[PDB]
């Protein structure tokens, strides 16, 4: 049977705790799996659902609704590039084009060594600072393939 | 230490929302201090809740949401209801150009933490909430720490500043879905479910969070919500035109000098917000359409309208997207129309349907595959995504990309031949 | 001669009321009488040296040793900052020249008007939150002279 | 029931005993206290002989938190072998510089400290208790006076306690602005409506206190731990921290640190782990100087690594803990020492009254770049001759910090001499 590391449990029963009513943890709960494992995995969804006192039927439908949560792949480090308006009218196929002359990868993708995904999604938020991507929670202007080069670096 | 954030460029004519947050840091609770912060709250707990609503009334305060709908009136009716009621400030800030609401959280939390506070007790709020998109997650650690420092200077908690007023403030985030900022489906969501709309009425005001009254109102609202207390709701009401008073946060992005978030009056005219104020166009080109955001699309000859909620007036959340001369509106019609395919809840047959379609059918006229049969059944879905639409999504998925067909028809003929 | 008002004579005996013996009331008097006048006026301490049973000088020599209470002016509001080593530190003379630029007054002096008195104090035991205040039984950390502005306006 | 404003310190705990409430900035009254299984403790205490309470506070090894740190078991013992009647006196005079940590229990879990006065008072056979508390905490005295009235209402004050038979009246006093009446002796003094004026020891209170009689004093923080020793024995207290220091201890600390407030710590904590650990570290992360045990002495940032007990080589005092950093003038830092005992000398004593006197007028002078070399030779002297018949800690002390900044500081005493 599948069960969670006494780490991630401890942050589960955190989440679970925070708000009066256990079920309302459940974005904050499979964020932080998500984190863990870099994917949702599809036997862990079992246990998260006893825990918050759900059917698994209900956690099931919760992660197939909300597009951040990935059963699919695994990746250590999400590229979540901006694929909206603004985004587009200031160079996201550059920023496309970049990322692919250095991780040799596309959109949907996953380097073979696991490491990176690139991920389209919608407009983030920051549409002054376009073209605009995500590297987890790191934010940040796509300005040339020299200085995305230099970002990607830092994430090993 | 948070996560990287981009420094959006922020500028004010009036300095209240933006007079911390035009510098692009954390603000922490000592600064806030410094600049008279949290006096608003004392003098909110030493008034009456019904008076604290009635200066938020007269102030002339409306949503920054999108609705604009007057704010003080909204409370007013859930406090009609009988309690326990609920208070959430919605932070999901998903519309595509819209970037106004993360500058005041990531830069000054304290502001909209003092907001939440004197909103809540206006409203007989023992809990509330933030729901902040789960793509902001360096605004979700900013917030949570400045909750804890609030609390540790006694702001929150039970009997604050000894009035006997309880409160406690939760961060709830979301998980990548724009519905999720649409009231009710704000309020599934932080029930542990799907963000799926709810049939209105009833409104939340009546009937929201576990059935409870429930006051929604968005960052940009709460944020105005001190600055009534501290100034009074006469002095507020001097700000800008009598009618419209006050600050508003225009995010400007696109083919602008000088794009980010201002902070201007509402007598502003929209070309006075990209010319004025945004330093005008990349390369001097001419203004071709300004996008409101995923909402509405004006052409050039639309620019001297006032930035406000009039009805000949810009509206919705003050997101100003430009477009100049050589951008291809059907292009960007396009990027429209797929935000829409993807953020659809599928609820309601015609915006379920009819958000693919376009999005599907406007693709293949863009590559020039499209058959007369797929160019007549884009005009006709277009005009058929609103039937039996139970949110303001399906009512607005074919608003701009129709307001593109009338206004720029010679640019959709180009593609009609092709 | 000088007699008590009534309402006030009433806390007093209150007061000698509320110890085993009399005597032990003093303080608690002296603290009634300056609340009420403002000050302790010298001609108030033969009368409560009579409900006391004690002798004139006693009570003089006791007004005379505690640096709380004052028998030379009168103020409505006493403005406490403490001249202490952490609040000198932090910050004491910034609150002092806060205090100059709205009241028009330095440590020792009553505005004009008998409403405030700057009055240096030593620790008030709220060290952790120095630069520290009081207006009257009100405590508070001095942060700016905009925020000083304000707590200064709610005393009328 | 408003009480006065009041500046919310910070306050975080490890061990979550004395600052269990008082963690939280807001008054905890009667029934918030019972809920947490307040005053069983006080049951539990009057199913027990008074001899068998002063046995458990022996051997937790619980020492005084008023400076001294003498052990609290001992001084019950020496005060019962003294015939009655007898009294029980709560200090919270806190009135030295740096020293915050009474008034949290007092504001926000006042009915902590009452159990403990209520158990303290039974175990020593006194009918009568009092709190002296300092005249500018007048928060704490509404608080206090209010907190004694609900314990009144709910049967734990007053006569026949619970149906045990014991009696007890709390009476509350207030101060009017004199440091010297957190002197055991001048606080009876000025409880009895006189100057507080120490007297001359022997006798001790504990013999010959208010009215004569023996009279236990205790400070706030040490009565607050007493419902602890009660509620989880001797055994289980004496497990909290290093077993010869054992139990919580309060520590402020203020000055340049990040999180300045007080901690709730076991008493094998650092200096160090003190400011680095828990205080946040140092404003701007400048360098730590030296750090002020309230006006008694001075470390220098060698001195660090040092056990926050009551060893020889530990901090002791009442863990007040004030830090200055490689900017902070240290003649400057001084002078306010000095001047602090100017201010509360009583003058009894010859040598302490001219020497804070004169300790201050000189290093004035001196930090003004106004001193005359005789002026510089009668500093050093002045500072070396307080202490002769002194009959009290204030004159054995006004002298100590500033001469430990002439031992450790020599190069910055010597840059205002040149000049
Ligand atoms: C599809 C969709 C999406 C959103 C909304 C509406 C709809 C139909 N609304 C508006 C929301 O329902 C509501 O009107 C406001 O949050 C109310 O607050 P104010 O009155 O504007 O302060 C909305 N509001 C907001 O504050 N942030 C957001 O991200 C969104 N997103
Ligand atoms: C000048 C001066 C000033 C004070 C003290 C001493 C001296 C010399 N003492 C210590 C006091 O006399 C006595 O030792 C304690 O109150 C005894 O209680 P504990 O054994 O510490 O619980 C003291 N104690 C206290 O509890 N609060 C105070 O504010 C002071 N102040
Ligand atoms: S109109 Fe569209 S988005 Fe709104 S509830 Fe219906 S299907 Fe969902
Ligand atoms: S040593 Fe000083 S404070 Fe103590 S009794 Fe003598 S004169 Fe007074
Ligand atoms: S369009 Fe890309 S961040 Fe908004
Ligand atoms: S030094 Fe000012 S309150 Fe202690
Ligand atoms: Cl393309
Ligand atoms: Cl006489
Ligand atoms: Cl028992
Ligand atoms: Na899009
Ligand atoms: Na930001
Ligand atoms: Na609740
Ligand atoms: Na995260
Ligand atoms: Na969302
Ligand atoms: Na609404
Ligand atoms: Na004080
Ligand atoms: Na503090
Ligand atoms: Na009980
Ligand atoms: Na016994
Ligand atoms: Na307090
Ligand atoms: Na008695
Ligand atoms: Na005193
Ligand atoms: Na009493
Ligand atoms: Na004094
Ligand atoms: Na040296």
């Amino acid at each position: 049977e599948f069960e969670f590391p006494e780490e991630l449990k401890t942050k589960l029963q955190e989440h679970i705790n925070y708000f009066p009513k256990k079920r309302q943890a459940i974005l904050l709960c499979l964020h932080e799996i998500q984190n863990y494992y870099g994917y949702i995995p599809p036997e862990s969804l079992k246990p998260l659902a006893d825990m918050l006192e759900l059917p698994l039927n209900h956690v099931e439908g919760v992660v197939a609704f909300y597009d951040m949560f990935d059963r699919e792949d695994k990746a250590k480090y999400r590229i979540r590039v901006c694929v909206s308006i603004v985004c587009h009218l200031m160079g996201t196929n550059k920023l496309l084009k970049a990322l692919e002359n250095i991780l040799g990868i596309k959109p949907g993708e996953v380097t073979p060594d696991g490491k990176f995904k690139i991920v389209p999604v919608q407009c983030l938020g920051a549409c002054s600072e376009a073209p605009v991507f995500m590297v987890n929670d790191d934010e940040y202007k796509f300005e040339s393939e020299v200085q995305l080069n230099e970002i990607l670096s830092r994430y090993t | 230490s948070y996560p990287a954030i981009p420094r959006i460029y922020a500028e004010t004519t009036l300095n209240m929302l933006l007079k911390r947050a035009k510098k692009p840091r954390v603000h922490s609770i000592d600064e806030y201090l410094k600049d008279g912060g949290y006096q608003a709250l004392e003098k909110a707990l030493n008034m009456s809740p019904e008076e604290i609503i009635d200066w938020v009334d007269k102030s002339t305060l409306r949503g920054g949401g999108g609705a604009g709908f007057p704010t003080g009136k909204k409370w007013k009716f859930a406090v009609q209801n009988p309690g326990p009621r609920y208070f959430i400030c919605n932070a999901d800030e998903s519309e595509p150009g819209t970037f106004k609401d993360r500058i005041i959280i990531e830069r000054d939390p304290h502001l909209l933490i003092e907001g939440i506070i004197i909103s809540s007790y206006a409203i007989g709020a023992n809990e509330a909430y933030i729901y902040i998109r789960g793509e902001y997650p360096a605004g979700y650690y900013i917030l949570r720490d400045a909750i804890e420092e609030a609390k540790k200077k006694g702001f929150l908690g039970k009997n604050i500043l000894g009035s006997g007023f309880d409160l406690e403030i939760y961060v709830a985030r979301g998980a990548g879905a724009y519905i999720c900022g649409e009231e009710t489906a704000l309020i599934e969501s932080l029930e542990g479910k799907r963000g799926h709309p709810r049939l209105k009425p009833p409104y939340p005001v009546q009937k929201g969070l576990w059935g409870k009254p429930t006051v929604v109102n968005n960052v940009e609202t709460i944020a105005n919500v001190p600055f009534i207390i501290s100034m009074g709701w006469e002095e507020y009401r001097y700000i800008g035109p009598s009618d419209y008073a006050g600050p508003k946060l225009f995010p400007v992005s696109g083919k602008v000098k000088k794009p980010g978030v201002y902070e201007l009056p509402m007598n502003t005219t929209l070309r006075e917000v990209i010319f004025k104020y945004a330093g005008g166009t990349l390369g001097n080109k001419k203004v071709k359409a300004v996008f409101s955001g995923a909402l509405d699309c004006f052409s050039s000859e639309e620019l001297d309208i006032p930035m406000d909620y009039s009805p000949l007036g810009f509206g919705g959340t003050g997101t100003v997207i430009v477009l100049t001369e050589e951008d291809d509106i059907v292009e960007a019609a396009l990027k429209i129309a797929e935000f829409y395919e993807h953020e659809t809840c599928g609820q309601c047959t015609p915006c379920r349907v009819g958000c693919y379609e376009q999005a599907n059918l406007l693709e293949k006229i863009y590559k020039g595959e499209a058959t007369e049969q797929d160019w007549e059944g884009f005009d006709f879905v277009n005009r058929n995504i609103q039937p039996t639409s139970i949110c303001g999504l399906g009512a607005v998925a074919g608003r701009l990309i129709r307001q593109t067909l009338e206004k720029f028809p010679e640019e959709w003929e180009k593609y009609r031949k092709k």
